[PDB]
C-alpha cells in the first residue's frame, strides 16, 4: 500500500477510484477514510451528486407543498 | 404547521442531548484558554538558558555577582513568556469581538425582526428566530420556510386577449395542458386569470412567446344583471 | 498548620498554608506535584501525614470612589479573598 | 479568501544538524513546540475560507445542451469543455495575471483549482435555470425571461420593460461582458489585491530566510564553524546568541502571520456573505453587491480569491 | 501611602480622580514565621567514644 | 460544555442567571 500523492508518499491506505465524501482530510483534493475486512482507504473528494436541472421556456416548478425547519446556529 | 414546528423543536432537544458535538464551537474557546493558561505556567519550569528555574537556588549557591547573571536570563525569558502569552490573547480578543459582533446583528436582524438577508439567519426563508443562552456563548434557533414538493407545469409570459398584452400583477402564470391559472411563486394555488389579477401593457405583437386565452372579466355578469 | 508561613522541608521551600489532605502518597513519595509540575502538597519528614499546600491570600486592590468634585469617599475591594486584613 | 499554508519548523531554522544547538533549545522551553501548533492552525484555517466560500451547495448543477438564455451570451463565464483544465475564458485570464531548503514547508491545499471551478460552475448552472430558488431550497427551473423579470420586479421596475426592451437589454449586457474580458486582458492590475497576498507572504518568507546570515552579536552565524573553533564551554556562549535571535525571528514571522490571517478572514466572510445575497438572491442593500440596483450575479474564480461580475440597473 | 483616594492619585499619575473602579495595588499575606521540618539527626557514629 | 502562581480569574459583569433573564 504504498502509494504517491501531491502532498506526499502515502504508506498505509488502499486507492478507491470510487469518489466519497471527504472524511480525513489530506491535500490536493484527496481524502482518506476508514470503510471495507475494513482498512484505510485513499479517494479522491467528491463534491456532491450531479443534478442536471430540466429547463426549458415554457417549463416551470412551482412548489405544492413546504416543510418548517428549524436550524441551530451557536456563536461564541 | 403546528405538527411541523412542535416536531421540529423535538428534534432540536433530541439532537442536542445525543450529539455533544454541536457545541463544540465553544469548547474550542475553553480549550485554547485552557492551553494558554497550562504553557504560560509551565514556563517557569523552564531554565531559558539559566543554571535551574528556582530563583532561591541561583541565590543560596552563587555570588551576589554571579547570581545577577543567571537571575537576568530567568527574568528575561520569563518576561518573553508573558510577552507570547498578551499578544495572542490580544489576537484571540479579536477573533471573539467579531463573532460578538455578528450574535448582536443576527438578534436585531434575525430575532427581534425579519430578515430578508439571503442565508444570514440559515438556509429557507426565514421568518423568526428563538435566542438561548449558552456558556461563554449564545444560540439562535432560526424558524425558516423551506418548499419541499414541486410539479412540473407550463407557463408563458403573457396573455393576449382583446389584442393587448395581459402581464401579472402578482405571482407567475401556469397551465395544467388545458386552462391557464395564475398562482404564486412558493406555493400552487390556481386563480383563475381576470382583469383585477393582470395588468394591460403594449400590443400582443411585441412579447416573445405570449400565448392566447380568455381574460374573465367580473364586470360582464354585473352588467347583465 | 492552617496559617500563612515560609516552609522548608528536606530540600524543597516555599510559602503557603499547609493543611491535612485526604491524599495519600506511596511509602517512597516524599512530595506530589500538579498537573503544571508545582508542588500541590508535601509529606512530613519526621512524622508520616499529607498536607496540602495552599498559597497564601492574593489578590487585586479596587478602589470604589466617584468624581473627585463629588466626594472623596472610598470604598476598598481585595479581589478574590474573603476578609481577612480589615 | 486564501493565503499561502506554511510550516515553519523551529527545530531546524533555529538548530540546523546540530546536536549541542538542540539540547541549549530545550532549556528554552514550549516555544518551539507553541511556534508550530500556531502556523498549523493558521494553516487549517485556510482550507475553511475556502469551503465557507466557495461552496455554497451541496449539489452539483449542469446546464442542459440545448442553451436558449434569451438573448445573452454566457459563453465567456461558463466553463469550456475544450479545455484540458475546467474553467471560462474570464478564469483563464484571472489564472494568468497572477502568479526553501531551511525548513520552511509549502502545504498543498485541501481544494484543488480545478475543484474550485466545478464550485462556480454549479453556482453559475444553477442561477441559470433554478434562478434564486436553488440556494433557499430544491431546485425550481423557471425560464431565464420570466428570472429577470422577477428581478425587474423587485428593484422597482415593472417587468414589461423587459418584455419590450428584451432585445436592447440583450446587447447592452453582451456587451459588457465583452468589456470585462477586454478590461482585465488589458489592464493586469485589476487583481492586484491578489497580487499582494502573494508579495506579503513572500516578504515575509525572504525576510527569514536573511535573518539567518545575520550574526545576532555571535562571532559568526555558521554553526559548524563556532563548533570548529571554540572549546565546547565556549561554544555555547556563542550558540545562545545565535538562538536567541533565531527565536525571535519567529517570533515576529507568526506574529506577523496572525495578524495577517485575522484580514484574509475577514475577507473571506465578506466573500461568503456576497455570494449569499449577491449571487444566490438578490440584495436589497445598497451599493453592497456594486452600483446600481442589483440584478445577480456571477461568481468566477481567481487564484487565492475570488471574482463577482455584478449585474446592476 | 495617605488612603486609598491617594494611591488612586498615584496609579493614575493625576491629581483628579474619574469616577469609576481602578486597581491602585495588590494585596499579598506574607508568612507569618519560618517553619523548618527535617529528617530525624539520629544514626551517630561512636566517635565520642 | 464544561492557579497558584498568581493568576487570577475575574468573575463576570453578569451573572448566568441575568443573562438568562434576557
Amino acid at each position: 500500500n504504498v502509494f504517491q500523492t501531491r502532498a506526499g508518499c502515502l504508506i498505509g491506505a488502499e486507492h478507491v477510484n470510487n469518489s466519497y465524501e471527504c472524511d480525513i482530510p489530506i491535500g490536493a483534493g484527496i481524502c482518506a477514510s476508514y470503510q471495507t475486512s475494513q482498512s484505510i482507504i485513499a479517494y479522491t473528494m467528491s463534491l456532491g451528486a450531479e443534478n442536471s436541472v430540466a429547463y426549458s421556456n415554457n417549463s416551470i416548478a412551482i412548489p405544492t407543498n413546504f416543510t418548517i425547519s428549524v436550524t441551530t446556529e451557536i456563536l461564541p | 404547521i403546528a405538527n411541523q414546528f412542535n416536531s421540529a423543536i423535538g428534534k432540536i432537544q433530541d439532537s442536542l442531548s445525543s450529539t455533544a458535538s454541536a457545541l463544540g464551537k465553544l469548547q474550542d474557546v475553553v480549550n485554547q484558554n485552557a492551553q494558554a493558561l497550562n504553557t504560560l505556567v509551565k514556563q517557569l519550569s523552564s531554565n531559558f538558558g539559566a543554571i535551574s528555574s528556582v530563583l532561591n537556588d541561583i541565590l543560596s549557591r552563587l555570588d551576589p555577582p554571579e547570581a545577577e547573571v543567571q537571575i537576568d536570563r530567568l527574568i528575561t525569558g520569563r518576561l518573553q513568556s508573558l510577552q507570547t502569552y498578551v499578544t495572542q490573547q490580544l489576537i484571540r480578543a479579536a477573533e471573539i469581538r467579531a463573532s460578538a459582533n455578528l450574535a448582536a446583528t443576527k438578534m436585531s436582524e434575525c430575532v427581534l425582526g425579519q430578515s430578508k438577508r439571503v442565508d444570514f439567519c440559515g438556509k429557507g426563508y426565514h421568518l423568526m428566530s428563538f435566542p438561548q443562552s449558552a456558556p461563554h456563548g449564545v444560540v439562535f434557533l432560526h424558524v425558516t420556510y423551506v418548499p419541499a414538493q414541486e410539479k412540473n407545469f407550463t407557463t408563458a409570459p403573457a396573455i393576449c386577449h382583446d389584442g393587448k398584452a395581459h402581464f401579472p400583477r402578482e405571482g407567475v402564470f401556469v397551465s395544467n395542458g388545458t386552462h391557464w391559472f395564475v398562482t404564486q411563486r412558493n406555493f400552487y394555488e390556481p386563480q383563475i386569470i381576470t382583469t383585477d389579477n393582470t395588468f394591460v401593457s403594449g400590443n400582443c405583437d411585441v412579447v416573445i412567446g405570449i400565448v392566447n386565452n380568455t381574460v374573465y372579466d367580473p364586470l360582464q355578469p354585473e352588467l347583465d344583471s | 498548620k492552617n496559617k500563612c508561613v515560609n516552609f522548608n522541608f528536606n530540600g524543597l521551600t516555599g510559602t503557603g498554608v499547609l493543611t491535612e489532605s485526604n491524599k495519600k502518597f506511596l511509602p517512597f513519595q516524599q512530595f506530589g506535584r500538579d498537573i503544571a509540575d508545582t508542588t500541590d502538597a508535601v509529606r512530613d519528614p519526621q512524622t508520616l501525614e499529607i498536607l496540602d499546600i495552599t498559597p497564601c491570600s492574593f489578590g487585586g486592590v479596587s478602589v470604589i470612589t466617584p468624581g473627585t468634585n463629588t466626594s472623596n469617599q472610598v470604598a476598598v475591594l481585595y479581589q478574590g479573598v474573603n476578609c481577612t486584613e480589615v | 479568501v486564501s493565503m499561502t499554508k506554511t510550516s515553519v519548523d523551529c527545530t531546524m531554522y533555529i538548530c540546523g544538524d546540530s546536536t549541542e544547538c538542540s539540547n541549549l533549545l530545550l532549556q528554552y522551553g514550549s516555544f518551539c513546540t507553541q511556534l508550530n501548533r500556531a502556523l498549523t492552525g493558521i494553516a487549517v484555517e485556510q482550507d475553511k475560507n475556502t469551503q465557507e466560500v466557495f461552496a455554497q451547495v451541496k449539489q452539483i448543477y449542469k446546464t442542459p445542451p440545448i442553451k436558449d438564455f434569451g438573448g445573452f451570451n454566457f459563453s465567456q463565464i461558463l466553463p469550456d469543455p475544450s479545455k484540458p483544465s475546467k474553467r471560462s475564458f474570464i478564469e483563464d485570464l484571472l489564472f494568468n495575471k497572477v502568479t526553501k531548503f531551511n525548513g520552511l514547508t509549502v502545504l498543498p491545499p485541501l481544494l484543488t483549482d480545478e475543484m474550485i471551478a466545478q464550485y462556480t460552475s454549479a453556482l453559475l448552472a444553477g442561477t441559470i435555470t433554478s434562478g434564486w430558488t436553488f440556494g433557499a431550497g430544491a431546485a425550481l427551473q423557471i425560464p431565464f425571461a420570466m428570472q429577470m423579470a422577477y428581478r425587474f420586479n423587485g428593484i422597482g421596475v415593472t417587468q414589461n420593460v423587459l418584455y419590450e426592451n428584451q432585445k436592447l437589454i440583450a446587447n447592452q449586457f453582451n456587451s459588457a461582458i465583452g468589456k470585462i474580458q477586454d478590461s482585465l486582458s488589458s489592464t493586469a492590475s485589476a487583481l492586484g489585491k491578489l497580487q499582494d497576498v502573494v508579495n506579503q507572504n513572500a516578504q515575509a518568507l525572504n525576510t527569514l530566510v536573511k535573518q539567518l546570515s545575520s550574526n545576532f552579536g555571535a562571532i559568526s552565524s555558521v554553526l559548524n564553524d563556532i563548533l570548529s573553533r571554540l572549546d565546547p564551554p565556549e561554544a555555547e556562549v556563542q550558540i545562545d546568541r545565535l538562538i536567541t535571535g533565531r527565536l525571535q525571528s519567529l517570533q515576529t514571522y507568526v506574529t506577523q502571520q496572525l495578524i495577517r490571517a485575522a484580514e484574509i478572514r475577514a475577507s473571506a466572510n465578506l466573500a461568503a456573505t456576497k455570494m449569499s445575497e449577491c449571487v444566490l438572491g438578490q440584495s436589497k442593500r445598497v451599493d453592497f453587491c456594486g452600483k446600481g440596483y442589483h440584478l445577480m450575479s456571477f461568481p468566477q474564480s481567481a487564484p487565492h480569491g475570488v471574482v463577482f461580475l455584478h449585474v446592476t440597473y | 501611602a495617605l488612603d486609598p483616594l491617594s494611591e488612586t492619585k498615584c496609579t493614575l499619575k493625576s491629581f483628579t480622580v474619574e469616577k469609576g473602579i481602578y486597581q491602585t495595588s495588590n494585596f499579598r499575606v506574607q508568612p507569618t514565621e519560618s517553619i523548618v521540618r527535617f529528617p530525624n539527626i539520629t544514626n551517630l557514629c561512636p566517635f565520642g567514644e
